[PDB]
DNA sequence: ATTTTTTTTTTTT
């Protein structure tokens, strides 16, 4: 019931005089800047805010929140009329030799060149038609053409279905029979990109209910989400009178500034130069155990790779762990799986996965859906399985070919499936009946081939026997976090996981080297392995890649010391951790 | 405007809206200034019989057309009093003989009557649309054409697509945010089957719902629901006839509400200082039962939740079972019947723990069965089953999963899902050789597996001998059972004494007084003080050092510190049995005798 | 016809291989030109995508 | 999409 025209004048006054000097450096014109940036014809899609119209006036700040449609075509045509300075070039060729007024006059959408969106399920109640609202992906789909007008008759659509026309609804073929045929002149047809995809977070689903899941986005906005992203999306039914169009995909978790690798920290980075405080802020939940945390912090570190002679090198840390007392190695895997960007979790078996990749395993229907699981998807990341020992004997071959890297072949259906297994792995298992009898040796106490125990860079049994004082410490430290809420008091200033990953991001692209000085030294130190272990054939086996492991950890650590200078210090800790990996069952 | 009697009908309805019934009871600042907007001002027919009985029948004889008029009367009144509750000029229905679904014989057509039955085939939501709000960007006039269907009135438009190019061929376009719409629902009803006749196949019924009436319950519950009748389609000019009954309000009957204002909290606060109510409270799950139950207290109470700042949380729950055969299959019943929605299950079954596997090999409709779990109804609930000794090893894995996490995480082609659960569960037992418990060995006289030490939360004892001294004791208590079973200690009156030398009274020994301290009891948060850590640490040290020796080492399998979570969050459940905003040395004492009864 | 049921599995031949096409009734994945011999305009339809076969007239089991 | 069927694999003590 508002007037549809004088509002145009008001928003011209909005768009012109927008030089709000709220910060030093805005005495110039802000939407004049965006205006003239459209004069660069870089931006083919413009942006709107609530704080924009909060100042100018308050009607339309909620006059348009209800329609968000007709206001927007007038927003289109208004600044389409404004010239303050492929198809675009072809039309001039089409109108190069050019009732000159009685014409199939173009709609402004046919010369699109620019676009707009806007900014401000269970709870969504069914009285939201036409309102532009927000809610916080499954079955990700692909991108295809979607029309806006076919041509030169214009047959514009807002619907999703259509039908072709015949002859010409103009004056040329009106009363006079003299006329020609009419067909889709693509070179002058106007389309738009298109993707489609379908469910709730499960943190707001009722106890006695089941998580239910439709999103339609066209144009430039496509490819702004992946299967399985926790997203925010910024209502129109679809022609007994029995879907949604979006503009933006914001994720406070799993998005560009929260994600690693997808400067801001400089004020603190100049203030912060340290390697040990990570343990103080990486999982404060448990007292002690600096080594296990720092070993995983190395797996968080990364930064080791080479592609020489056509072949790569395995440059991800693959740690395994066996042991089961009061160890609580469940909070660690959960901790890593939480903070680790692009994380995963499977168990020893559970259901629909079996802590594995994908399989064509029966009489149900007919799909041949390879169904990529956790082990499939964790690449460029870590798939954190628990109790791998109980997984399965037949399964051990699946970890065998996937160990090397990027390699999971499935010759069961008649296809060369790859799945590119680039995933770092964390294996956690328990001793058999009994609790790691120190006398009962490895593969005497457990029953897994040495093919898989070997192919771990590190194995790290962790055991704590009876100490009258030690568990007391374990008592009071835990009780701190319950009588209170935050474990570490006046010791170090722990770091938020967001900041933690922020600093972590500044460690992945570094390409550390290794002067020749260590070429001799490392091979001399490694020699000790092949002498004092191999001197008795009742000792652990050794791999050709075994030294390459401590190599890998060394060079990785320079990602977090960066300066390309692996010194005697970046392998001295390498050996420190390697030797600390072992010699715990003698004492 | 039909025949002009409609207007006097309106006025006869509005003649209700004037005096002490209206001025004191009915609406205004009883719904409206409480800011609800849920239109339905609840009606009772007996008043209509009392004031205008002919108009107590205008409904029941012709329910096609009393209705827009009821809405008129209401909107007129509320507009007369409150222009705030006035900008939603819609239909605005209101509240308002019960035969069976087996007992609709051509008739009650036109009648607003009651039928009882089960929910089943609760289905999808759809909108449905009211008007078309057209605007002409040439001439720029926001014009309108309402729609309708029989499902509200007799009136229907040319119910069809949005109109256009009809006024002039002008610039002609819709608008949204203006053409409002209606919440639509569909489902069907079955009788309550316990009555059901063995010779026939019982009938279902079909219904329709609307805006504020959308499904506060689930298919397979039972509620009293009232409805009028219509029947829209043709019969062979076309195709034969099929009907439905509708125009409804809602109830729900099989709950507890609870004559519970703030007095009942005053009661729970009244008996508070009575200290060892623990006694009766433990005698509140064994009147017909030796033994334990003070330990089942917490599994009745669920648990507690605690979260790290800027981190994550902990699963909180307790699960225990143990002995010799012949009280186990008639003990669990105590908790199928009393404590809210705590659901036992089969013991050896699937298609209902958590598993879907798209099992639609019959009908093959739209939905692919993405929900066949009856352990997520145990979210913040309680469960017990049998066959644990006979349990599949398929799920022992799955329970290893649960006890560690308490979430399901399945991606078998329906979807890669995960869903909260905060549950507990109980068990059965069968040692393959009977009366062998310790002399041969403590553990594994039983036929079991030993991954599950820390994953349940207590080890206890249950044993038996028919005896010499307890022979006549068994005799006399079994008889005192058998006649304290019985009246004066119909077909059977009340039995008191030996609940009278016991100085209780069944309205202090009672169900509602029992759960008097549940529902606020299960909403408290009594943090710890300054004392547990010390002694619990010394005594867990002593537990982890010296409980594994001296002829009981073989009955000392489960020592972990994962007990120390249990060792303390039981005193939590106890601490929410009295609302003491602390936990004490006395609670320390009361939260170790577990250890003594286990073997001591 | 006079060649009918005068055969059995396991023989060797020199047939006539006079290949001809299907005069289809409907097609699936035949998304080549979709059209019809339809007159022009001034003051359900059919489609066309075929597949091959063969035919014969003469036999010699060898 | 379901009805009336059949094997060829999928994975085994
Ligand atoms: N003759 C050789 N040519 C190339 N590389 C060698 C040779 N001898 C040893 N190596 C090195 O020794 C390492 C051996 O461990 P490796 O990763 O090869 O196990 P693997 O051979 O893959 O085990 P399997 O072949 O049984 O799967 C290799 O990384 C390889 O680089
Ligand atoms: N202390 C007791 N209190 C109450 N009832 C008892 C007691 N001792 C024995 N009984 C009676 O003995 C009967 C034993 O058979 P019961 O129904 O308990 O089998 P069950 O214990 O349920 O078997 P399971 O526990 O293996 O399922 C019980 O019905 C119970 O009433
Ligand atoms: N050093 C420690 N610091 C803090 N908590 C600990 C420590 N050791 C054990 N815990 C306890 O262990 C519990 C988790 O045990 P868990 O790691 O699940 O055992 P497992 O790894 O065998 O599954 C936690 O509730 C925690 O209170």
């Amino acid at each position: 019931r508002r007037d549809y025209a004088q509002d145009r004048e008001s928003i011209k006054t909005f768009l012109s005089e927008f030089c709000k000097c709220d910060d030093d450096g805005k005495k110039e014109f802000v939407y004049g800047s965006q205006l003239v940036k459209l004069a660069h014809r870089e931006q083919v899609l413009i942006t709107i805010d609530l704080d924009d119209l909060a100042e100018f006036n308050e009607s339309l700040a909620e006059a348009v929140v209800d329609n968000c449609r007709r206001y927007t075509s007038i927003f289109s045509d208004v600044i389409a009329e404004l010239l303050p300075s492929a198809l675009d070039v072809y039309i001039e060729h089409r109108l190069m030799m050019e009732q000159r007024d009685e014409r199939n006059s173009f709609p402004s959408e046919l010369m699109k060149r620019f676009e707009v969106g806007f900014k401000p399920i269970r709870e969504v109640k069914a009285q939201h038609i036409g309102k532009l609202v927000t809610v916080r992906v499954t079955r990700c789909t692909e991108v295809k053409p979607m029309m806006v007008v076919a041509t030169e008759t214009y047959q514009p659509v807002n619907s999703l279905s259509f039908t072709p026309v015949h002859d010409c609804p103009s004056d040329d073929c009106r009363v006079n029979k003299a006329g020609g045929r009419l067909y889709l002149q693509t070179r002058g047809s106007k389309f738009v990109k298109f993707q489609e995809v379908k469910q709730e977070h499960s943190d707001q689903v009722p106890v006695g209910h089941i998580p239910r899941s439709t999103i339609m986005c066209r144009g430039e906005v496509t490819r702004m989400a992946q299967p399985g992203d926790h997203i925010v999306v910024s209502f129109l039914p679809l022609m007994g009178l029995l879907f949604l169009q979006a503009h933006r995909i914001i994720c406070i978790n799993k998005n560009d500034e929260i994600s690693d690798k997808d400067p801001e920290e400089l004020e603190e980075l100049a203030q912060d130069d340290f390697y040990e405080r990570l343990a103080t802020s990486l999982a404060p939940e448990i007292y002690g155990h600096l080594d296990v945390k720092k070993a995983l912090l190395l797996l968080l570190v990364g930064g080791v790779d080479k592609r020489p002679d056509g072949m790569k090198i395995r440059g991800n840390i693959n740690i395994c762990l066996m042991g089961d007392p009061g160890v609580a190695k469940s909070q660690l895997l959960g901790y890593i799986s939480r903070l680790a960007v692009r994380s995963q979790y499977t168990t020893g078996r559970g259901s629909s996965g079996v802590g594995l990749t994908a399989a064509v395993m029966d009489p149900l229907t007919g799909e041949m859906t390879l169904e990529g699981g956790a082990l499939v998807l964790a690449d460029q990341g870590v798939c954190c399985i628990d109790e791998f020992d109980k997984m399965a004997d037949q399964d051990r071959t699946a970890i065998h070919e996937v160990m090397e890297q990027q390699t999971i072949s499935i010759a069961k259906a008649g296809i060369m499936t790859t799945l590119n297994a680039r995933v770092s792995i964390l294996a956690a298992a328990n001793p058999a009946f009994g609790r790691y009898n120190p006398r009962r040796t490895v593969e005497q106490n457990i029953q897994l081939p040495a093919a898989l125990l070997s192919r771990f860079d590190l194995l790290w049994l962790i055991q704590d026997k009876p100490d009258r004082d030690n568990d007391l410490r374990l008592a009071k430290h835990i009780t701190y976090v319950h009588s209170h809420s935050k474990q570490p008091p006046t010791r170090v200033k722990a770091l938020d996981m967001n900041l933690m990953r922020r600093y972590i991001n500044l460690c992945k692209r570094k390409n550390p080297t290794i002067p020749d000085e260590l070429t001799d030294y490392i091979v001399g130190a490694y020699v000790e392995l092949r002498r004092e272990a191999r001197n008795q054939k009742d000792m652990t086996f050794t791999s050709a890649r075994n030294l390459l492991g401590i190599l890998r950890l060394s060079t990785a650590l320079a990602r977090l010391r960066l300066s390309d200078s692996v010194e005697k210090d970046d392998v001295a800790e390498a050996l420190r951790l390697l030797e600390m990996s072992k010699d715990s069952l003698n004492q | 405007e039909g025949e002009q009697f409609i207007k006097d009908i309106q006025r006869e309805y509005v003649d209700f809206l004037d005096d002490e019934e209206d001025q004191g009871i009915y609406a205004g600042h009883v719904k409206d200034m409480i800011a609800e907007k849920s239109k339905r001002l609840i009606v009772n027919v007996n008043d209509l019989k009392r004031k205008n009985p002919q108009r107590a029948l205008g409904l029941l004889s012709n329910a096609a057309d009393e209705q827009l008029a009821f809405g008129r009367a209401l909107k007129e009144y509320a507009s007369t009093v409150d222009p705030g509750y006035a900008k939603m000029h819609e239909d605005l229905f209101v509240g308002f003989r019960h035969v069976t679904p087996r007992s609709l014989t051509s008739i009650y057509l036109g009648n607003m009557v009651c039928v009882e039955g089960i929910v089943t085939k609760v289905s999808l939501i759809r909108p449905k649309v009211v008007r078309s709000v057209h605007y002409c960007p040439n001439t720029r006039k926001v014009m309108e054409r309402k729609y309708t269907d029989l499902t509200s009135f007799e009136a229907v438009p040319s119910g069809a697509a949005y109109p256009t190019k009809d006024e002039d061929g002008n610039l002609l376009e819709t608008e949204y945010g203006l053409s409002v719409y209606k919440d639509h629902q569909t489902l069907t009803i079955q009788e309550m089957p316990e009555k059901a006749p063995a010779g026939q196949l019982p009938r279902s019924v079909d219904i329709v719902c609307d805006d504020d009436l959308v499904d506060r319950c689930k298919p397979g519950d039972r509620v009293q629901i009232v409805g009028s009748y219509r029947c829209l389609p043709g019969k062979r000019g076309s195709g034969t006839f099929r009907t439905v009954l509708l125009a409804n309000n809602i109830s729900l009957l099989s709950k507890e509400s609870l004559d519970i204002s703030r007095e009942d909290i005053m009661l729970c606060k009244k008996l508070a200082k009575n200290n060892d109510i623990f006694e009766l409270l433990s005698k509140s799950l064994a009147p017909s039962i030796g033994h334990v139950k003070q330990a089942i207290l917490c599994l009745l109470l669920g648990g507690v939740e605690k979260i790290l700042p800027n981190g994550t949380r902990l699963r909180g729950d307790i699960n225990v079972l143990l002995g010799d055969p012949s009280a186990k299959s008639q003990l669990l019943r105590y908790v199928l019947n009393t404590a809210p929605r705590a659901i036992p299950t089969t013991g050896r079954g699937s298609s209902g723990v958590g598993l879907t596997a798209a099992v639609t090999t019959d009908q093959e409709t739209g939905e692919r069965r993405l929900e066949a779990g009856a352990m997520v109804l145990a979210d913040r609930g309680v469960v017990c089953i049998d066959e644990f000794d006979k349990m599949s090893d398929i799920d022992r894995t799955a329970i290893h999963e649960v006890m560690e996490q308490g979430r399901v995480t399945i991606s078998k082609a329906g979807i890669h899902a995960s869903l909260n659960a905060r549950c507990s569960v109980l068990a059965a037992a069968n040692p393959v050789y009977g009366r062998y418990d310790q002399y041969k060995t403590p553990m594994e006289n039983i036929g079991l597996q030993d991954s599950l030490l820390s994953r349940f939360d207590l080890l206890f004892v249950m044993l038996d001998v028919i005896d010499s001294d307890v022979d006549q004791m068994i005799s006399d208590h079994v008889v005192r059972m058998h006649r304290y079973r019985n009246p004066k200690e119909y077909e059977k009156y009340d039995a008191l004494l030996h609940g009278k030398s016991r100085q209780r009274h069944e309205k202090i020994l009672s169900v509602e007084f029992m759960r008097k301290y549940i529902h606020i009891a299960k909403c408290m948060k009594p943090k710890l003080g300054e004392q547990a850590c010390e002694a619990i640490a010394n005594e867990y040290s002593r537990l982890r050092s010296q409980e594994a020796v001296e002829t009981d080492v073989a009955r000392t399998q489960p020592i972990t510190a994962r007990t120390l979570e249990t060792l303390i969050r039981l005193s939590t459940a106890h601490a929410r049995a009295r609302m003491s905003k602390s936990v004490t040395i006395d609670d320390a004492h009361a939260a170790i005798e577990l250890v003594q009864f286990a073997y001591f | 016809s006079e060649l009918v049921e005068t055969v059995q599995a396991g023989d060797r031949y020199d047939f006539t291989g006079t290949l001809i096409v299907v005069p289809d009734v409907s097609v699936l994945a035949g998304v080549g030109t979709r059209a019809e011999n339809s007159s022009r305009h001034k003051p359900g339809m059919r489609e066309l995508n075929y597949r091959m076969a063969f035919l014969a007239c003469s036999v010699q089991a060898t």
